[PDB]
This record gives structure tokens, C-alpha cells and sequence, in this order.
């Protein structure tokens, strides 16, 4: 007669129907990114209609039994996870209104064109921000994009942004920052239990820690900037916004020509010698299969090398081609990879077979739980795994590297500065860029000083002025992708900071004695019962017993990051020594 | 001798609520046959030995066949309990006979989905040991009394199975038999081979 085995019962039959239709959309979506077709896509958003229509059913119906009734947690915890509405909150007009917003915006970004050569977004001018090293050939590019596709977002961003406030308020929040940041929102004990509002006071805390690092990494690419723009980078400023490998900043790998410790040794390459034993991609997956049964966990599924879709087709199908972990359900895990004998390829597929792993754990746990702890944890499994793989000694063990091959201290800080423009450089832009969207949509920034405000971050966070004055006429932060499409930023962060304490909790536990860049989990079976215990609870615990399991700590750690990269940040001290670790924010390359 | 060819070697088996009953009687009942059927992904014999089975008579050797999950193989033993040993096709405690389960994926599997399967999962109390419920009434789970029609509070008992061949080792059609022998003070008329 209680509430409670009503509400079980109808978590059963929800999770019953869940686990055959949400199998039948993947299996639709699956058989579209197949070959791609007309009937194909008519039968995918058929069964993402269906699924979506059930699901927003269910959830109409679920709101019906408040959570203080449910004694039990698991219970209590399935009931929140689907009594959450969304975007159905809102009237049909108003959704409507957003959905077309969206669309535009979407469709504004995919067919944005720069012309004073005339090119697009992805065939020219990424090519160009990538290589090019010319000033004008990049500013002129960079200015032409911001103020084309900003001038063209802007008006239509004005009105997502109260669309989304207005949607927020209606699911019970107060603003679209606070519904983004109720991923990591936990509930259980006095010690497992974590607030949205706490989460803004630890990135910004752990931001403190990593500052001196990214100080000294951004004084050593200044030097390094300095030659091949003598007239055009001041000692003692910050680097303009078209000078950092990307359209936007994001990534500062593409720096890595013109910022290189020692260029008398470059980094290893294992794509010659895989070639010479003749490879190919299945022996890429038994290599990553053998490498993740070594550690300990449970061994790959036998439709994983028919159903699955490692090689690229000759038979004439036209894929995506890019590396996707999917998993429709029922034990039917697949990895959709443009997968070729290079090494990058080599490291993505131990990447993608994380996520693999990752979603083979958490099998047993009921439909409404199948998901990682939150957004930075699902990828943080696999991200891990590539850096134990592309260590100098697990190739060795392999075959790929010779055994008198002997790891020298040249090459090491150049893979660590490698690695450092590529995860370190990347840290204080998504935290400033998260910042602003939240104190934008917080109401804290006026809509009059949208852009002042911005590129006042741009010079005390993230160390970078525009090369030209752009007032408020122009919205560079919806330049973006994921900021003009509806996506999720701060997952990169927290992942970055977990992917770094899974590999020192992981590192620690095979009692391994050494750098921690150079940590190898292979034959250790330790190691993989360890992360088990976290990869098998998924979503039925809040994230922070989740990330006690694996590294003891219930929060954020910043210090695992700063051990991985601690000889690169002494070699930066030590080279940095004669120059100013910093940056003035006056400084402007279109003020005389 | 005793047709346990057309028990495991049939042409189509039945559902889990409805399993199909079958009795052997009055034949010499060959125990080596139950071999031959493939690597069996179970044959655990509750209280007696699968060697000395032809060393013995029994009354009665009830035969029951049903089609089940992969992870719901385990279920089908005496005592453990679940989600199908408990309002489908319930196993007495002292249970003294022959449980055997094999993979059908290649023979119970459509591309489209085998949805002829089906299977109880929401009833007032469990079943007896040997009872069989073919009911199709509307489940009351709350208060709210039901008028045939299902929604809130009222839900359809039986459920159908999604077999495909697209799925892993744990959710593909296994059909499991569980010969049940009795020793009832009759005279014993089911014997071994000679
Ligand atoms: C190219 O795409 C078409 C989709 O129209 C595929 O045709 C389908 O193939 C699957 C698997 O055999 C089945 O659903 C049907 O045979 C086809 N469906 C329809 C609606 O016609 C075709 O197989 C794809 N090409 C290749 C080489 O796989
Ligand atoms: C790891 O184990 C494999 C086989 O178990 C063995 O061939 C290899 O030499 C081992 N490596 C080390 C470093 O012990
Ligand atoms: C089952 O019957 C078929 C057809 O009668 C036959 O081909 C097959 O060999 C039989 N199985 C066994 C194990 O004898
Ligand atoms: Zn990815």
C-alpha cells in the first residue's frame, strides 16, 4: 500500500521498455552512420522521435511521486534521474522560438564563409590558423570570422540567452549556468554530498595551483614567438589572438614548429616501424585488447570483431570517419573508427576502447544508471589508457621500439612540452570561457559590456589581447562551436584534472617508482580491480564515493597535475630565468 | 525408448510462463542421448550424479522446456530467486533431478526481432513449486482500480523478448530443459538402458 513498490514497480517497467527502445534507436542510429542513406536518417529520427516521446511520457508520469516518500536511495536516485524535464518545461511557443534559434544558429556556424581567396570554416582556414605563420595571412582570417559569424550570432544570442534563462527558471533552477553546472551536483551522506553553488568555488580554486605552470609555459612560448614575429610580440605583454595555432586559442599544439626545446631530437614515431611489421588495424585492437585484459579487466565481447565496424569500408559506404565508441545495449558494445597503421590512430583506439570498458562495467547497474559519474568522468577512463600506451616502455614491450633504444632526457622534455601545449594550454581558456557564459547568464555582465568584459578576461586569465578593437557590435564568444551549439564546456576541465588523479591513484598502487609521465600499467593486475570499483557503480553513487574509490579524495585535486609535468615545469623555471614571468594587461598591438 | 529426441531436438519451444510440460513413461530411458546437443552452456544435476544416471529407475521423468535469457540461466536453480524462478516457472527446494541449458541464437533470432517470446513480470505473490499462470489480466499495482486498460497503476503482466543476433552472450535466446524425476511408491516402469 506504500508509494515505495509502486514507484519500484515503475522504475521495472519503465527500465524494460527503456532497454529495447533506446536499443532499437542506437541500432537505427548505428545503421544510418553505416551508410549513410535517406531511408536510413527517415528510420534514425523516426526511432529518436519515438524514444523521445516515450522518454518525455515517462517523465511526465514519474513527477508524480515526490522523492521525500522514497526511503530507498537507489530508488530515490532513479526517480530524480528521470523526473528531470528539460527543455518540456517551457509552452510549445517558447520552445518552438528556442528550437528554431537553435537551428539558425546551428546552420549560421556550419555555413560560415570568410572571403577578404574565398574559403570555409573547416577547408581553408583551419588549414591556414594551423600552418601559416604570417601575420596578416591569419589576421585578416581571424577578424573576418569574428566579425562575420559574432555580427551574425549576436542578435540571435541575445534571445537564446533569455530563452535559456527562461527555460532554467522553469525546471526549478534559477539560471542556465545553474542547470549546466547540476551534473555534479551529488546527494548521500554528510560526506557525499556536493552542492552546485560549491562547484564555482573549487575551479576557480583550483585554478590558483595551476597558474605559476601555465605563467612559465606562456612566458617560454613568448620567447619562443619572439623570432619568428620580431615586430609584432612585446617582452613584457600578452600574444595576440590569431597567433596561437587556432581560430580561437583552444589548443596550442599547433605551436609546437616554432616551440620546441630540442630540435635535434624530434619525438618518437612508431608509424614507420608498425609499417615494417606489417600491421593493420585488427592487430591494433588485439594489441589494445591485450594491453586492457594485462591490467586486469574483463576480456572484449566476440561481437566486437563482427558487428563492429573497424576498418573503413571498400565497399563504397560513405561514413563519418571519426573514432565513436557506441553502446546499443544488451551487451552490444561497437567502435565506429576511421582507424588506419598510423600512431595517432594507434592511441585512439586504446582511447575509444576505455569508453568500451567503461560501459561494460556499469552493464549490471539498472537502465537509469547506466552513465558515468558525471560529464568528466566518463572520458577521463580512456584518456588515461593512451598515457600509459604511448610511454617509451610499453612500446618496447610490444615490438614497436628496439630494446637498445634507451629513453634520453631530451626526448622526454620535448614529449612533456608536446603534451603540455595540448592539456595545460587548454585549461585556462575553457575556465575563462566558462566563467564569462556563467556570469553572462547569471545577469551579473549587462548586455552592453558583453564584449569589454570578454576580452578583460581574455588579458588576467587566459593572457591574450585582440589584435584589433572590437566594441560590442561583434560576439566572439558564439564563434565557438561549442558555444553557438548547445554543448557543455567545463567537462573538458574537470576531466583534464581526473584524468591526471586516476593516473596517479593508479600509479601509486602498483607501487611503480619513477616519473609519473613514464608510469606503465601493464602487468598489474592490481591496478585494474582498483578502477573496477569505480567503472562498476557508474551512476548508482554519487561521483564523489565514486572518486574516493579510485584516489581516496572527494573533491578536485590539482597536485596529481602538477607532479605529471614537474621536470618540464623545472626545465621552464630554469630557462625562464631571464624574462618576466607574466603578463601587463595595457598592452594592445593596435595601440601606437 | 523415451522420445528425449523431440524433447531437446524440437522445432519450435515454448515460452517461460508457458514451459512446456512433457511425461515419459512406460520406455527405457537412454541417458546418454543428452549428449550430442552441443557444448551445454549448463548441465548441473541437483541430487543426483550425471554419471550413475543409468544406474537407477524412476517412476516418472517429467520433462519441462522454456526459452530464457543468458543471465537468467542462473535462476533456474533450486532456492536462488529472481525475476523468472519466481512468477514463471518456480523449482521445488529439494529438487532431485537434471537441469540443461544451451545457446539457440542461431535458431530463435530474427533480424527484425523475435517477439513471439514472452514472459511474466509483475504478479500479486510468487509461485508454487511445478505451477503454471497463463492469466493475461491487467496487473493493480495501486488502488486504482483497473478496467482492462493499461496506464497508471496498470500495467500488462506479460512482456515480450527483443531477440536479436545482434545482441552479446547474455541476453541471446537460451532454451533450457529440466527433466524431473519421481518416485512415487508406483512401480517403477522407466528404466535404463540394458
Ligand atoms: C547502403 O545503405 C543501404 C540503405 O538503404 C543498405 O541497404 C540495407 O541493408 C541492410 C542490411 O543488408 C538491410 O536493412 C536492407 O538490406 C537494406 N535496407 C533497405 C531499407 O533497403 C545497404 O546495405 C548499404 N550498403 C552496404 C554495402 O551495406
Ligand atoms: C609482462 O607479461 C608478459 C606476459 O605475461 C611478459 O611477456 C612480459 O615480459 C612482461 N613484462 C614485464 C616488464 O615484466
Ligand atoms: C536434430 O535434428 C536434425 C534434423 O532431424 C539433425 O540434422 C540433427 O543432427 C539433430 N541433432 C542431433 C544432435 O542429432
Ligand atoms: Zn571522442
Amino acid at each position: 500500500s506504500l508509494t515505495e513498490e509502486n514507484a519500484k514497480t515503475f522504475l521495472n517497467n519503465f527500465n524494460q521498455e527503456a532497454e529495447d527502445l533506446s536499443y532499437q534507436s542506437s541500432l537505427a542510429s548505428w545503421n544510418y552512420n553505416t551508410n549513410i542513406t535517406e531511408e536510413n536518417a527517415q528510420k534514425m529520427s523516426e526511432a529518436a522521435a519515438k524514444w523521445s516521446a516515450f522518454y518525455e511520457e515517462q517523465s511526465k508520469t514519474a513527477q508524480s511521486f515526490s522523492l521525500q516518500e522514497i526511503q530507498t536511495p537507489i530508488i530515490k536516485r532513479q526517480l530524480q534521474a528521470l523526473q528531470q524535464s528539460g527543455s518540456s518545461a517551457l509552452s510549445a511557443d517558447k520552445n518552438k522560438q528556442l528550437n528554431t534559434i537553435l537551428n539558425t544558429m546551428s546552420t549560421i556556424y556550419s555555413t560560415g564563409k570568410v572571403c577578404n581567396e574565398c574559403l570555409l570554416l573547416e577547408p581553408g582556414l583551419d588549414e591556414i590558423m594551423a600552418t601559416s605563420t604570417d601575420y596578416n595571412s591569419r589576421l585578416w582570417a581571424w577578424e573576418g570570422w569574428r566579425a562575420e559569424v559574432g555580427k551574425q550570432l549576436r542578435p540571435l544570442y541575445e534571445e537564446y540567452v533569455v530563452l535559456k534563462n527562461e527555460m532554467a527558471r522553469a525546471n526549478n533552477y534559477n539560471d542556465y549556468g545553474d542547470y549546466w553546472r547540476g551534473d555534479y551536483e551529488a546527494e548521500g551522506a554528510d560526506g557525499y554530498n556536493y552542492n552546485r553553488n560549491q562547484l564555482i568555488e573549487d575551479v576557480e580554486r583550483t585554478f590558483a595551483e595551476i597558474k605559476p605552470l601555465y605563467e612559465h609555459l606562456h612566458a617560454y612560448v613568448r620567447r619562443k614567438l619572439m623570432d619568428t614575429y620580431p615586430s609584432y610580440i612585446s617582452p613584457t605583454g600578452c600574444l595576440p589572438a590569431h597567433l596561437l595555432g587556432d581560430m580561437w586559442g583552444r589548443f596550442w599544439t599547433n605551436l609546437y614548429p616554432l616551440t620546441v626545446p630540442f630540435a635535434q631530437k624530434p619525438n618518437i614515431d612508431v608509424t614507420d616501424a608498425m609499417m615494417n611489421q606489417g600491421w593493420d588495424a585488427e592487430r591494433i585492437f588485439q594489441e589494445a585488447e591485450k594491453f586492457f585484459v594485462s591490467v586486469g579487466l574483463p576480456h572484449m565481447t566476440q561481437g566486437f570483431w563482427a558487428n563492429s565496424m573497424l576498418t573503413e569500408p571498400a565497399d563504397g559506404r560513405k561514413v563519418v570517419c571519426h573514432p565513436t565508441a557506441w553502446d546499443l545495449g544488451h551487451g552490444d558494445f561497437r567502435i565506429k573508427m576511421c582507424t588506419k597503421v598510423t600512431m595517432d590512430n594507434f592511441l585512439t583506439a586504446h582511447h575509444e576502447m576505455g569508453h568500451i570498458q567503461y560501459d561494460m562495467a556499469y552493464a549490471r547497474q539498472p537502465f537509469l544508471l547506466r552513465n558515468g559519474a558525471n560529464e568528466g568522468f566518463h572520458e577521463a577512463v580512456g584518456e588515461i589508457m593512451s598515457l600509459s600506451a604511448a610511454t617509451p616502455k610499453h612500446l618496447k614491450s610490444i615490438g614497436l621500439l628496439p630494446s637498445d633504444f634507451q629513453e634520453d632526457s631530451e626526448t622526454e622534455i620535448n614529449f612533456l612540452l608536446k603534451q603540455a601545449l595540448t592539456i595545460v594550454g587548454t585549461l585556462p581558456f575553457t575556465y575563462m570561457l566558462e566563467k564569462w557564459r556563467w556570469m553572462v547568464f547569471r545577469g551579473e555582465i549587462p548586455k552592453e559590456q558583453w564584449m569589454k568584459k570578454w576580452w578583460e578576461m581574455k588579458r588576467e586569465i587566459v593572457g591574450v589581447v585582440e589584435p584589433l578593437p572590437h566594441d560590442e557590435t561583434y560576439c566572439d564568444p558564439a564563434s565557438l562551436f561549442h558555444v553557438s551549439n548547445d554543448y557543455s564546456f567545463i567537462r573538458y576541465y574537470t576531466r583534464t584534472i581526473y584524468q591526471f588523479q586516476f593516473q596517479e591513484a593508479l600509479c601509486q598502487a602498483a607501487k611503480y617508482n619513477g616519473s609519473l609521465h613514464k608510469c606503465d600499467i601493464s602487468n598489474s593486475t592490481e591496478a585494474g580491480q582498483k578502477l573496477l570499483k569505480m567503472l562498476s557503480l557508474g551512476n548508482s553513487e554519487p561521483w564523489t564515493k565514486a572518486l574516493e574509490n579510485v584516489v581516496g579524495a572527494r573533491n578536485m585535486d590539482v597536485k596529481p597535475l602538477l607532479n605529471y609535468f614537474q621536470p618540464l615545469f623545472d626545465w621552464l623555471k630554469e630557462q625562464n630565468r631571464n624574462s618576466f614571468v607574466g603578463w601587463n594587461t595595457e598592452w594592445s598591438p593596435y595601440a601606437d | 525408448l523415451c522420445p528425449f529426441d523431440e524433447v531437446f531436438n524440437a522445432t519450435r519451444f515454448a515460452s517461460v510462463y508457458a514451459w512446456n510440460r512433457k511425461r515419459i513413461s512406460n520406455c527405457v530411458a537412454d541417458y546418454s542421448v543428452l549428449y550430442n546437443f552441443a557444448p551445454f552452456f549448463a548441465f548441473k544435476c541437483y541430487g543426483v550424479s550425471p554419471t550413475k544416471l543409468n544406474d537407477l529407475c524412476f517412476t516418472n521423468v517429467y520433462a519441462d522446456s522454456f526459452v530464457i535469457r543468458g543471465n537468467e540461466v542462473s535462476q533456474i536453480a533450486p532456492g536462488q530467486t529472481g525475476n523468472i524462478a519466481d512468477y514463471n516457472y518456480k523449482l521445488p527446494d529439494d529438487f532431485t533431478g537434471c537441469v540443461i541449458a544451451w545457446n539457440s541464437n542461431k535458431l530463435d533470432s530474427k533480424v527484425g526481432g523475435n517477439y513471439n517470446y514472452l514472459y511474466r513480470l509483475f504478479r500479486k505473490s510468487n509461485l508454487k513449486p511445478f505451477e503454471r499462470d497463463i492469466s493475461t489480466e491487467i496487473y493493480q499495482a495501486g488502488n486504482k482500480p483497473c478496467n482492462g486498460v493499461a496506464g497508471f497503476n496498470c500495467y500488462f503482466p506479460l512482456r515480450s523478448y527483443g531477440f536479436r543476433p545482434t545482441y552479446g552472450v547474455g541476453h541471446q535466446p537460451y532454451r533450457v530443459v529440466v527433466l524431473s524425476f519421481e518416485l512415487l511408491h508406483a512401480p517403477a516402469t522407466v528404466c535404463g538402458p540394458k
